[PDB]
């Protein structure tokens, strides 16, 4: 009886807590789906951040290869008129830039499937949010239909035997 | 210097993974909350209550026995056929 | 992330490899069988 | 239109995308027919009520 | 800017490469097929 007298001094708060978790399930149904909205936009922002990196790297790939083309174009002219010695040295510097294209280029192709699966996951994810929210209102009518159904037949039963209809008969017996 | 920029390049690429996973588990967790043994069980708990309230009327207001379903249909069949036994003989 | 990724694998079980044969076969039918009408209607 | 003039290759791919939308009609269409009897019984209950 | 440019890529998905074949083919038809009448009407 030590950790329930503590529940007594805040029984006004515990009653509220249970009432919001057990009763008023429609209230949670609206808020719990609100966090989904905050998360959906967060995932919307998180995804966009991934879209701003793979193409920011493709520019670096396009920027480095552009520099390598100049050396190749330079080496192409060096060979002219039998000046192969200059072409041999000019090509050696191109290999340094060629190693960049292979390393940077291969990484870009790997991220393509990385961004495709995450988007498909979001597309499938968004479909589940609206679908669940569609049936949401369909059921909230059931609760309103049942609560609006039992509460009238309860009074109709109050106008049946052993109640107001018995009072209808009690006044009759009188 | 090549190692600094390269490591910083993959930095932002991964910070999206953390944001992508944390933004992925936290919604399916609520989707799971709308699955069995949770809000969907509450969707069914209110249903069991609705079913309990629906059955409540079944006791306070007993449903017509299956007997009348034969008579009410037969008598209704008469209510048409027998009433039509006059019509099909009066206005055939 | 892999732990959270696998977390969904348990809470949301992935489609068994059986459907991967049926879903593809049925989808193959969904095209071929639906195309069995088209390839016979609009060959 | 893709099938016109023997361009069946484009028709084959165009139909694959239609199956994705066809799955929606079957799932969404079947649900609508189930709710018809759901709204008919509740109204009859109100009329009797 | 690239992040904002990609932002529209998500909010406003770009037309899939499929239409780029159909839109061009259909546009090719929109000229050729419409020109199939003209090249036969006003050859």
């Amino acid at each position: 009886m030590e950790l329930f007298n503590r529940v007594g001094r805040v029984l006004k708060s515990q009653l509220t807590h249970w009432q919001q978790q057990q009763e008023a399930p429609e209230d949670l149904l609206e808020r719990l789906l609100g966090e989904m909205e905050l998360e959906l936009i967060e995932l919307r922002r998180a995804l966009a951040q991934t879209i701003a990196t793979f193409k920011s790297t493709e520019r670096q790939r396009d920027a480095q290869q552009l520099i390598a083309q100049r050396w190749y174009e330079k080496a192409q002219a060096a060979l002219d008129r039998g000046n192969e010695q200059l072409a041999r040295e000019a090509l050696g510097q191109r290999q340094s830039y060629q190693s960049h294209t292979e390393a940077l280029g291969k990484s870009l192709g790997e991220q393509r499937a990385l961004v495709e699966q995450v988007r498909g996951q979001l597309q499938k994810l968004e479909r589940k949010y609206l679908e669940l929210k569609s049936q949401k209102n369909l059921y909230l009518a059931r609760l309103k239909s049942a609560i609006a159904a039992q509460k009238i037949e309860e009074i109709a039963g109050n106008l049946d035997n052993a109640s107001a209809s018995s009072l209808f008969e009690r006044i009759e017996t009188k | 210097e090549r190692k600094y920029l390269e490591l910083k390049s993959q930095k932002n690429l991964y910070l999206a993974r953390l944001k992508s996973a944390i933004a992925a588990q936290k919604i399916e967790e609520i989707a799971g909350n709308l699955d069995n043994a949770s809000a969907s069980s509450l969707f069914e708990r209110i249903e069991t209550k609705i079913l309990e309230l629906e059955a409540e009327r079944e006791l306070l207001n007993p449903p017509p026995s299956p007997l009348d379903k034969k008579f009410e249909q037969w008598e209704e069949q008469q209510a048409v056929e027998a009433t039509l036994a006059a019509m099909k003989a009066r206005r055939s």
